[PDB]
């Protein structure tokens, strides 16, 4: 699971 | 690198004030449009500061980061004190792995505020690299979180500064406790979807990002973060689903194609991959409307 959520 | 790669046949070139038109399709849940309308606002009037944050504001809800840091530093460039410009700055250059741009940032979004501006008077063990700038507007901020115990702005601005250092398990805390104050607020609900996310529970992230849509039905970003967790759970029909949502809502897009690209692969469809590199979302068929 690595990809990067966003604020 | 300075200015701002406008669009060209702007439909608002030709419309008299375009800044009340775009300010309500932002009311009207449609970002994509709103960004253009203000682009012309823009153009026609350079010096109006909260046209550059209105874009600013906007293109980071529509997932493009690029575009939202060159148009509030503009903003910032007309009005250094403006602290919804840089609590903006804050987030993106925070998602965009900016780290000593970030702190700055938040530092300038406190100590801006007039109430707040009494602790200018400043002065191995805990997390970052850029560690003084760190260990300051972390005192920084708990001292102004002793001061007014239940400031909702204070703490999402403690989870973004978690996010930074990777501590979902504060961020969230603090996010928490800014959601609940402010229950209504889809700016605040995305933060706690992508803290919880980045900390690896995606599970409840998808709960925190249904509410913020239900708020604002037309917020991109967050289409986008619903893609990351259905991604990160293998759940890859559901990513697909989402993301294409996710395309549409945006308008031409971006590495958005990319990611696309990446969820047909792991789904062995060879086919579809091929046909990307059209414009068009037109073919891709489970949803409709």
């Amino acid at each position: 699971s690595n990809r990067w959520s966003k604020l | 690198n300075t200015d701002y790669p406008f669009e060209a046949n702007n439909p608002y070139m030709y419309h008299e004030n375009p800044m009340e038109e775009g300010l309500s399709m932002l009311k009207l849940a449609n970002l994509a449009e709103a960004a253009l309308a203000f682009e012309a606002v823009c153009q026609k009037e350079p010096e109006r500061e909260e046209a550059w944050r209105s874009l600013g504001l906007t293109q980071a809800e529509n997932e493009k980061d690029g575009l939202a840091i060159i148009a509030l530093n503009h903003a910032r460039a007309l009005d250094p004190a403006d602290i919804a410009v840089h609590a903006a700055l804050a987030v993106s250059h925070t998602n965009e792995h900016n780290a000593n741009a970030a702190l700055a940032s938040l530092r300038a979004w406190l100590l801006s505020q007039p109430q707040y501006e009494q602790l200018g008077s400043v002065n191995e063990d805990f997390f970052f690299a850029a560690p003084n700038e760190y260990r300051e507007c972390r005192t920084l901020l708990h001292a102004a979180l002793e001061m007014n115990p239940n400031d909702a702005q204070l703490h999402a601005s403690l989870g973004v500064l978690y996010n930074l250092s990777n501590n979902y398990d504060s961020a969230a805390a603090n996010l928490r406790r800014a959601v609940e104050l402010r229950p209504d607020d889809a700016q605040l609900w995305n933060k706690l979807g992508a803290t919880l996310a980045n900390g690896n529970r995606p599970q409840e992230a998808l709960d925190a990002y249904n509410r913020a849509l239900d708020i604002n039905p037309g917020y991109v970003r967050v289409m986008y973060n619903m893609a990351v967790s259905y991604s990160n759970m293998s759940q890859y029909d559901l990513a697909a689903k989402q993301l294409v949502r996710a395309i549409y809502m945006q308008v031409a897009t971006r590495s958005m194609w990319d990611f696309f690209r990446m969820l047909l692969n792991v789904m062995n469809r060879p086919d579809l991959v091929e046909l990307t590199y059209a414009q068009n979302v037109e073919p891709f068929a489970k949803e409709f409307g």
